[PDB]
């Protein structure tokens, strides 16, 4: 079965995952900020 | 016009220098004289006015524990004089002696 | 010796792959995050924050393993090294951090709280060793002495050991009024639980504190005298009279605090306990008589005594007689007081009666409202 | 090697080299995260970078290991932040917030034109001097090499020489064009460029 | 600045001393400062060290 | 009994030159 | 362990009590807290005279003051505050200064009554006012002399 959300948050800290950050970087749209 | 005489300005500046000297002289006398009771205040507080005000607020080292020196000295300095007070080197003085140094 | 620490983690992790909770890649990530830290801990410039981060990081890894245990293995506990290794490891960081930086009392408290939470994992004997060590390093910190005393009286309820903590603490810190204040609090807390148990025992079928209070004064006075003189005695007679005064004013304050403390405890005879404090101040101390030198303290002493017999009855149970006893006390003290003190005592006694009884009274229903008003008009 | 690391980590905008080497990324991030929150209160737009640039996961993000496409997205985000930080350099928290980008993403090495162009109007400000010390000047900014690690701040006369450089005008034009499209222009920026744009006959 | 300031000091002074109907405003002094302050600024702005220009070496270009 | 420790958890010798 | 003294007065008492080789109330407390009851625990003390006093209070400790102990004692004084690992021990130099005069003036029975320095300052100040009262008063004459 898939892990729970709190497990996913816990997994991110231990394994130092940066994919979630990288997705935000790709979604970064300069127009939205300005 | 009484408000356009230059002789006062030469007068005041000479007096101003004279006041600096005499105030300085009395200051050292307060340092050594009160230094007998509590010699290490001079090293901590160098300003003459702050030195004198501390004597006025507290006459004796025993008063150091309860007296507050916030208005005269900052926090780090006021605590340093308090710690010095208990471990101080000086001898006790009489109230007659305290009255005059005040 | 970082490699020795790393090799100690190998058996735990060989278990984790064996149980299938963590894959060799996720395994690899955990070791890299660990390996950076032991080098940080073993390197020059290591700070206590570094140890906290490992304890936090290692704490998280325990949470992940527990969840994956139920998610994948579908077991509460898998009987293998992985279950207790992380808790065992987290402790090992605590001793090293405490040993490396004994000063930081915050880290010590995290150490005690962490293992206190896992009482089953960590025996109470392991608590005492650290407290023995910690108390040994900081005998002068009163907060610690109360910490272990409080712990063993609540979780363990060992009054004997708890009593010894105060006895040894007061031995090291007899000049701290707080430790005496707490030790008297524990002494009465023991008594109230004892009598309450006696009441429960009947249903299913204290002076000792005053001695602490009395001795509490004598040490605090001596220490307060020792301070404000420094190394030497004070030659001037007048200043010595002052040093006596600041003590009496100082000592008067702790006696007043204990008077507040007694009010908390309903079971004990507060009037009897308070009266002992009153009888204490009637005795002349340090060649000074309260009546002559410090009238203001004596007035507060009188105000308690006059209201002592009327202090603790509710408005409903106020009997007229004890009120008459109170006013007779008040008149007796007037004859021995100067005019200035009498007016101040008159105002305080009048305010006390008005606030405590009259303002809480119905003027139309209770006849004793009229007696109270007449007394105050006459006061 | 270790020597390359100490040069990269020693560079700082808040602290000296010796203290900077001792510091860790997490301690820098903790201050920057607090700094960004203050910037968020002054302008809501700064809250946006909390999700991308000032995230906790950014502590584990290293630019060297990323691919080209990821870098371009990263550069664009750093580009946007410097524009919003352009008007707020006077405020202290911006310097703390920009420290994280300097320490983590090495903007002073890679996005050096973008950093310098943003703070060109603060040339007398001490922040600009600190920038010059920790930054390797591009070949357009060679006029400022004299004031690198110098007691004196760059003079107004030196701005005139650098500012009017045609291939820098086209550079500054695009930078000014970027501000206009994003409506990020402010009076000090308009005043500095205008005061130049009259002495930019030189 | 000492030479400049001393020169303006005499200007301000002699108006103070030799003026029959001087207004107690210091206006001659006020304008004198702006001259010295302007003199300080342009003197301050001067840079003794020569600026380095943008080096543009005509690097060799060889066909690929 | 109250304890704050748990709460705390969470030159002179140089002569003048001529 | 480290048990700081409560204040100045207590230090002079223990500075004395150490002097003639006695065990103070504080020394009993610190030794009792630390030394295990226990065959016999060994304690290193610089002075042999204190040894019998320690033995009386604690029969379970045997004292050593041999050269091996002296060498270790010589180490502790050498590094001083450095061995406290940052524990608050003030500074050992200034504390020695206050204690030594207290330990010295106690034996000599020095008294402030003997102090005559107040005289030399009273005179040194008195003539100063006689000079300043004249100098300032002259200036008053000139200021009002114009008017």
């Amino acid at each position: 079965p898939p892990p729970d959300e709190e497990e996913q948050l816990l997994a991110k800290f231990v394994f130092g995952d940066t994919t979630d950050l990288q997705e935000n970087l790709a979604k970064f749209n300069a127009d939205f900020i300005f | 016009s009484a408000d356009k005489v230059d002789v006062m300005i030469i007068q005041a500046i000479a007096l101003l220098d004279d006041l600096d000297k005499e105030l300085n002289t009395y200051a050292m006398r307060c340092k050594e004289w009160y230094g007998w009771h509590f010699p290490e205040l001079a090293k901590i507080v160098t300003d003459s006015v702050a030195y004198a005000r501390i004597i006025l607020t507290m006459g004796i080292r025993s008063k150091a524990s309860e007296t507050d020196l916030s208005e005269i000295l900052p926090e780090e300095i006021e605590e340093r004089v308090k710690t010095a007070a208990e471990v101080s080197m000086g001898t006790e003085i009489t109230q007659t002696d305290l009255d005059n140094i005040n | 010796k970082t490699r020795y620490y790393l090799e100690q983690c190998i058996p735990e992790m060989d278990d984790l792959v064996e149980k299938g909770l963590f894959t060799k890649n996720e395994v690899s990530l955990i070791m890299k995050k660990r390996t950076d830290f032991e080098h940080r801990l073993n390197s020059r410039g290591s700070s206590i924050n570094d140890y906290i981060k490992y304890i936090n990081y290692e704490s998280n890894v325990n949470k992940l393993r527990a969840k994956r245990c139920k998610r994948i293995l579908q077991v509460k506990k898998t009987n293998s090294l992985s279950d207790w290794s992380i808790q065992q490891r987290i402790g090992f960081i605590y001793q090293r951090g405490t040993n490396k930086f004994p000063q930081d009392l915050k880290f010590w408290a995290m150490y005690l709280n962490y293992m206190k939470a896992r009482g089953n994992q960590t025996s109470y004997k392991k608590i005492h060793n650290i407290y023995n060590q910690l108390l040994k390093l900081h005998p002068t910190n009163v907060d610690i002495w109360i910490s272990c005393a409080k712990y063993e009286y609540e979780v363990h309820a060992n009054f004997k050991s708890c009593r010894n903590i105060f006895q040894n603490g007061l031995r090291f810190n007899p000049d701290v009024p707080k430790l005496w204040y707490e030790y008297v609090k524990f002494e009465l807390n023991f008594i109230t639980k004892l009598i309450n148990r006696r009441k429960v025992m009947g249903l299913i079928n204290g002076d000792i504190a005053l001695t602490i209070f009395d001795v509490c004064m004598k040490t605090l006075g001596k220490h307060y005298i020792n301070k404000h003189k420094g190394y030497y005695a004070i030659s001037d007679s007048k200043m010595n009279i002052e040093l006596n005064k600041e003590t009496l004013n100082y000592l008067f304050s702790e006696s007043l605090r204990y008077i507040k403390l007694f009010d908390e405890f309903l079971d004990l005879e507060r009037d009897y306990l308070i009266n002992h404090v009153l009888q204490f101040w009637k005795n002349d101390m340090y060649d000074l008589s309260l009546r002559k030198d410090l009238p203001e303290l004596y007035l507060k002493t009188v105000m308690i005594d006059i209201t002592l017999n009327i202090r603790y009855m509710p408005v409903e149970k106020l009997d007229i007689d004890q009120l008459q006893l109170s006013v007779k006390k008040y008149f007796a003290y007037i004859s021995k007081l100067d005019s200035a003190s009498v007016k101040s005592l008159k105002n305080e006694y009048r305010s006390y009666l008005q606030d405590n009884y009259l303002k809480k009274m119905n003027a139309e229903d209770d006849p004793r409202y009229k007696i109270l008003d007449l007394i105050i008009s006459k006061l | 090697d270790r020597k390359r690391r100490q040069k990269l980590h020693s560079a700082s905008l808040i602290y000296n080299s010796k203290t900077a080497a001792t510091q860790d990324y997490d301690f820098i991030f903790e201050n920057a995260s607090k700094a960004l929150e203050e910037l968020s209160q002054i302008e809501p737009k700064f809250a946006i970078f909390s999700r991308t640039l000032f995230s906790e996961s950014s502590i584990s993000l290293d630019r060297n290991v990323q691919t080209k496409e990821e870098i371009k997205d990263l550069d664009n985000a750093i580009n946007a932040y410097l524009l919003l930080a352009s008007s707020k350099w006077y405020l202290a928290p911006t310097l703390h917030a920009t420290e994280w980008l300097v320490r983590r993403f090495q903007i002073h090495v890679k996005n050096t034109e973008m950093l310098l162009l943003s703070t060109l109007n603060y040339y007398q400000t001490p922040v600009f001097k600190r920038i010059l010390s920790i930054i390797k000047l591009p070949p357009l900014f060679n006029c400022l090499s004299n004031f690198v690690r110098s007691e004196k701040p760059p003079t107004a006369l030196t701005m005139i020489k650098l500012f009017n450089d045609m291939d820098f005008l086209k550079l500054y034009t695009s930078y000014l064009d970027q501000c206009i499209k994003h409506n990020a222009t402010y009076t000090n920026q308009l005043l500095f460029t205008t005061c130049c744009f009259i002495n930019v006959v030189a | 600045i000492a030479r400049v300031l001393a020169a303006k000091a005499a200007v301000s002074l002699r108006y103070d001393a030799l003026a029959e109907d001087r207004d107690d405003s210091g206006d001659i002094g006020l304008e004198s400062r702006a001259k010295v302050e302007n003199r300080l600024s342009q003197l301050e702005g001067r840079d003794l060290r020569t600026t380095p220009k943008v080096v543009r070496e005509a690097k060799k270009v060889e066909m690929t | 009994l109250e304890t704050g420790f748990d709460a705390l958890a969470n030159d002179w010798f140089t002569l003048p030159k001529p | 362990s480290f048990a700081p003294f409560k204040g100045a007065a207590e230090a002079l008492e223990n500075a004395n009590d150490i002097s003639e080789g006695l065990v103070s109330e504080s020394l009993k407390a610190i030794l009792d807290l630390n030394l295990p009851k226990a065959k016999n625990i060994t304690l290193a003390i610089s002075d042999k005279n204190l040894g019998p006093s320690i033995k009386e209070e604690f029969p379970y400790v045997d004292c050593i003051s041999n050269e091996l102990a002296q060498d270790l004692i010589r180490g502790v004084r050498l590094h001083g505050e450095k061995l406290f690992k940052g524990l608050q021990s003030g500074d050992l130099e200034r504390a020695q200064l206050g204690l030594g005069h207290a330990y010295s003036r106690a034996k000599v029975k020095f008294s402030v009554q003997k102090n005559d320095n107040h005289i030399i300052q009273a005179i040194a100040l008195l003539d100063q006012l006689d000079k300043d009262i004249n100098t300032f008063a002259m200036r008053v004459k000139e200021w009002y002399g114009w008017h």
